[PDB]
RNA sequence: GUGGAGCCGCCGCAGGUGCAGAUCUUGGUGGUAGUAGCAAAUAUUCAAACGAGAACUUUGAAGGCCGAAGUGGAGAAGGG
RNA sequence: AAGGCUAAAUACCGGCACGAGACCGAUAGUCAACAAGUACCGUAAGGGAAAGUUGAAAAGAACUUUGAAGAGAGAGUUCA
RNA sequence: CGCGACCUCAGAUCAGACGUGGCGACCCGCUGAAUUUAAGCAUAUUAGUCAGCGGAGGAAAAGAAACUAACCAGGAUUCCCUCAGUAACGGCGAGUGAACAGGGAAGAGCCCAGCGCCGAAUCCCCGCCCCGCGGGGCGCGGGACAUGUGGCGUACGGAAG
RNA sequence: CGACUCUUAGCGGUGGAUCACUCGGCUCGUGCGUCGAUGAAGAACGCAGCUAGCUGCGAGAAUUAAUGUGAAUUGCAGGACACAUUGAUCAUCGACACUUCGAACGCACUUGCGGCCCCGGGUUCCUCCCGGGGCUACGCCUGUCUGAGCGUCGCUU
């Protein structure tokens, strides 16, 4: 997990925020692993990834990537979706199956903390004052 | 800008006021005392034929 | 003359030679503080300055 | 000695003008700029001052090329010339 | 300084060319309201700061 | 802070609520907009009917509402099978199909 | 003596540059006439020759870039200033052909089950 | 009453489009009526004024049956100068006083190849207005 | 009387609705007041010239000071 | 379930164009009606003003006179 | 010892492409306080908001069920009116607080891996041409990719022979 | 008598209040919803006959071509009026052009220092000789060429 990057463990707040050393970083490690793979290769588009070993210190993932500008990708209209410019850098927005597990979305009674759009798109709609015109 | 600009009136009062607004436009005193010079005109609910 | 500020003395020395058909002995430049480069073109003693100035107007 | 006589020694400069924004904020020892952070690739801007964006956002300079892009938009970016 | 670099003295030439009064033929123009240069810098009072 | 006989109240205005306000001044401006999204769709289609396909008879759930009849999503396969029409030809006839509905 | 660009297009390349160097010669000797006492008439002539000297340079560059665009017409790999500009994001859209590609699973889905037109009274 | 919802009716934006006008719009807005003799021969109402029209002034301090040609048309100050109406200065030099072309009546047009084509188009577009009355 | 282009009464409506104070905000002006003051490092004087005009400018003479770690002669930084 | 795409209804105090208002009227309204993110301030981050109005038209007071000039006294322009 | 293959890797100003930075009102991923309230204050509240950081687009995100339901059952998402200041949370204090039916806006659905089947039936690049405008190809011959699996018919509503 | 002081009023000054105006806001709304290696945003410098600023521009520098328009620009000069040439001006803007820094890109940032390739003249030139032109950043994809390996192995000697 992550250690809170704060000098000498002094967080300077109320005692519920003395959390230096039990903090857990709510996005997954595989989503971290895809994120620094598609960051190095910003010309590449990232599809998803999987597990290929873990030691005690390191964890190894094979990340699969897609060149949007090669003609075996820019033809074949069942592959043309990724070369459409809304899919630029999918893991920095949290769109892949490794990364979309961390947003907590899905249908159900267990997942309607995000029942409009995303997590904070629910929060903005729950916490807006919807005063009408004739009220 | 979220001042209550707009007002509701329930519709039987809208229709109450619109029957009271038409019935006073037939009395010659109320329509002339609002200023409309209606001296020389004939019969007060003026009806010209549908060719107009 | 007053010379464009990107011009070195080899560029000046051919530019007075080809426009005015005269030999140039040496050039000494200067950036005068209005911002334009001033050049002191000395002629070879074969030529003269007081009549080459006459055929260029002054 | 704290005040006006210690203003006598103010003789050598900290900051000179930056190559990217022209500011007198290119620090000479640290070699970074105060306003833009010059040797860094990204621009130094902060939400905790909405004026310091407003001093330097788009629309405050010449816009040498977005005048033409915003003008070619309303005809669909033609390439071939006019008829006579 | 007398030891100045080229980007200093082409900055100082730019500040020196623009310290000049309005020509007298602009006060006669139609619909102006500038009547003296208000951005005038004097070398003792207001200093450039490098 | 309280007084004589009145209500004890929990207004939820302890949060920065002036930023998330939604004022409906464009609401006549959008009601005349999505009329135009219907009219310029209805003449856009065909003599095909407006307001989309035909919907089923569907009874509501949840004891309060189970005594009434609602329009559903799609007719479905079981009901399409008996009527004789194909399950993928049905939506170019103008008949919506909901395959996840059970009879 | 006016210079019109519709006149200049019927000239050859060797004639424009001889006539370009000419206007640079009068423009240099009017700058001598400005730095001396000068003449009222001469100073005015200074603007109408330097806009005249841009008409000659425009016809040189327009009869070069469109002389050279007819060289590369119908070639793969034509240069960058000859490719269309249009905006940065326009060059990365697919094209009017490859956006029409439909997979063969979805071609037979179209020809077997097309969209019909219909109406509902009788 | 204005019905087109894309053209202004406010005071402040119609003035701002008037005094910041481009100089080709500004010849259009500096138009003057033709004389009653001459608007029957050409069946056109008014014309944008140019440099050598014979013209007389119909309202102001200098007015009344004084046909005399224009000599200079300031567009920037919305002013024509006419060769006869002048003013002596305190110096004794005579200057042209300037008057607005709406207060002024053309009595002889200056025809060129273009002032045929402007009149013919402004006159042809009036018979279609007559042809609508069926 | 000035001034030079708009404005008011009545019936309803709507507020950014009326000041003497907040060591109130901004702007303006008084009394104090022709007053305090124009006093660190010894010092000026005579004639003349230019000039509408000279205790102060220039020049000539006299008297003096800095007195070679300078009130002298050259630079770095800074100023532009 | 642990693979993937997908339009519409929705959000928009940045942008390019527009329309309007029971709004504000140069100490107001944007900080900014004007050479305003301007002069100017701070080593720098940053701070950040003042400032609208001749007349219908410059017709912006020729000429005389006093004075070295500013400044007057006459004359004149303009409905003023 | 030489040679050939292949695998793992290098280099190059290789041929042809791509990514960078800005703007950031709205949108997506994380990170994240304290003032304040509780008449004190620590859990709580402020607030998963301010600031910080990264990614986009004309919209984004979501989205065709590992659902809601518990009865005569509904049937992707998003938005509205309700549900509701309600069930619930909480020094059970201050405070906080969703959803499902129902009414509407809009409505649209699909594809792969796998299991088998078809002699890789498939794609990229180069070269000259059918023949063309404003350039993209189905047609021709070579170099690669590819059996460690390209393409076709297929997807849970079943499918194939 | 005079002066001084005080209270009212006229007249003059100081001051810029009030009133009347308003090419500016502000609010709401509609429609579109477009940057950048093909060098953006921004910065610096420069450019006018007389021009310091704002504005507009980029050594083709207060604009060039084209189309539309059809006799001006104007503070003063100056010049072509030609328009059954081609035509002033202004708008539009689709052709061309667009210095320096900047993601900034040969390397550095001190206008500091190169490296190949080609061109015009000088040693008719290799082995560092003037000017000009082209090229040279990092990441990374597909392909090509070159080749590392007591990696796996084949055929060999
Ligand atoms: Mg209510
Ligand atoms: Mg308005
Ligand atoms: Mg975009
Ligand atoms: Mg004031
Ligand atoms: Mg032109
Ligand atoms: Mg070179
Ligand atoms: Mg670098
Ligand atoms: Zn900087």
């Amino acid at each position: 997990g992550r250690k809170r990057p704060v000098p000498k463990g002094a967080t300077y707040g109320k005692p519920v925020h003395h959390g230096v050393n039990q903090l857990k970083f709510a996005r997954s490690l595989q989503s971290v692993a895809e994120e620094r793979a598609g960051r190095h290769c910003g010309a590449l588009r990232v599809l998803n990834s999987y597990w290929v070993g873990e030691d005690s210190t390191y964890k190894f993932f094979e990340v699969i990537l897609i060149d949007p500008f090669h003609k075996a990708i820019r033809r074949n209209p069942d592959t043309q979706w990724i070369t459409k410019p809304v899919h630029k850098h999918r893991e920095m927005r949290g769109l892949t199956s490794a990364g979309r597990k961390s947003r907590g979305l899905g249908k159900g009674h267990k997942f309607h903390h995000t029942i409009g759009g995303s997590r904070r798109a629910a929060w903005r709609r729950r916490n807006t004052l919807q005063l009408h015109r004739y009220r | 800008t979220w001042r209550r600009w707009h007002r509701r009136v329930n519709t039987t009062q809208k229709r109450y006021a619109i029957c009271s607004a038409l019935a006073a436009s037939a009395l010659p005193a109320l329509v002339m005392s609002k200023g409309h010079r209606i001296e020389e005109v004939p019969e007060l609910p003026l009806v010209v034929e549908d060719k107009v | 003359f007053i010379v464009d500020v990107k011009a070195n003395k080899h560029q000046i020395k051919q530019a007075v030679k080809k426009l005015y058909d005269i030999d140039v002995a040496k050039v000494n430049t200067l950036i005068r503080p209005d911002g334009e480069k001033k050049a002191y073109v000395r002629l070879a003693p074969d030529y003269d300055a007081l009549d080459v100035a006459n055929k260029i107007g002054i | 000695t704290k005040g006006t006589s210690s203003f006598g020694k103010r003789r050598n400069k900290t900051h000179t003008l930056c190559r990217r924004c022209g500011s007198k904020a290119y620090h000479l020892q640290k070699s970074t700029c105060g306003k833009c952070g010059y040797p860094a690739k990204r621009k130094r801007k902060y939400n905790w001052s909405a004026k310091a964006k407003r001093r330097n956002t788009t629309g405050t300079g010449r816009m040498r090329h977005l005048k033409i892009v915003y003008r070619r938009f309303r005809h669909g970016f033609r390439e071939g010339t006019t008829p006579k | 300084s007398s030891h100045k670099t080229f980007r200093i003295k082409r900055f100082l030439a730019k500040k020196q060319k623009q310290n000049r009064p309005i020509p007298q033929w602009i006060r006669m123009k139609t619909g102006n309201k500038i009547r003296y240069n208000s951005k005038r810098r004097h070398w003792r009072r207001t200093k450039l700061g490098l | 802070a309280p007084s004589r006989n009145g209500m004890v109240l929990k207004p939820h205005f302890h949060k920065d609520w002036q930023r998330r306000v939604a004022t409906w001044f464009n609401q006549p401006a959008r009601k005349i907009r999505r009329r135009k999204a219907r009219q310029a769709k209805a003449r856009r289609i065909a003599p095909r009917p407006a307001s989309g396909p035909i919907r089923p008879i569907v009874r509501c759930p949840t004891v309060r509402y189970h005594t009434k009849v609602r329009a559903g999503r799609g007719f479905s396969l079981e009901e399409l099978r008996v009527a004789g029409i194909h399950k993928k030809v049905a939506r170019t006839i103008g008949i919506s199909v909901d395959p996840r509905r059970r009879n | 003596a006016k210079i019109k660009a519709r006149d200049l297009r019927g000239k050859k390349k060797e004639e424009l540059l001889k006539q370009l160097d000419d206007l640079k010669v009068e423009l240099s000797q009017l700058r001598v006439a400005k730095v001396t006492g000068g003449a009222a008439s001469k100073l005015s002539k200074i603007r109408v020759v330097r806009k005249s000297i841009a008409r000659v340079l425009t016809v040189i560059n327009q009869t070069q870039k469109e002389n050279l665009r007819k060289f590369y017409k119908g070639k793969k790999y034509k240069p960058l200033d000859l490719r269309p500009k249009k905006t940065r994001a326009m060059r990365r859209r697919l094209n009017k052909h490859e956006e029409n590609l439909k997979t063969k699973k979805q071609q037979r889905k179209e020809r077997l089950y097309p969209l019909r037109k219909y109406a509902v009274k009788a | 009453m204005k019905f087109n919802p894309f053209v202004t009716s406010d005071r402040s934006k119609n003035r701002k489009r008037h005094f910041n006008a481009p100089s080709h719009i500004r010849r259009k807005i500096m138009s003057s009526p033709l004389s009653k003799e001459l608007r029957q021969k050409y069946n056109v109402r008014s014309m944008p004024i140019r440099k050598d029209d014979e013209v007389q002034v119909v309202r102001g301090h200098y007015k009344g049956q004084q046909i005399g040609k224009v000599v200079q048309v300031y567009r920037k100050k919305y002013v024509i100068y006419i060769e006869r109406v002048q003013r002596e200065k305190a110096n004794g030099t005579t200057v042209h006083v300037g008057i607005h072309p709406s207060k002024v009546v053309i009595t002889r047009l200056k025809l060129d190849k273009d002032r045929k084509k402007i009149l013919e188009r402004k006159a042809k577009s009036r018979q279609v207005g007559k042809e609508k009355g069926k």
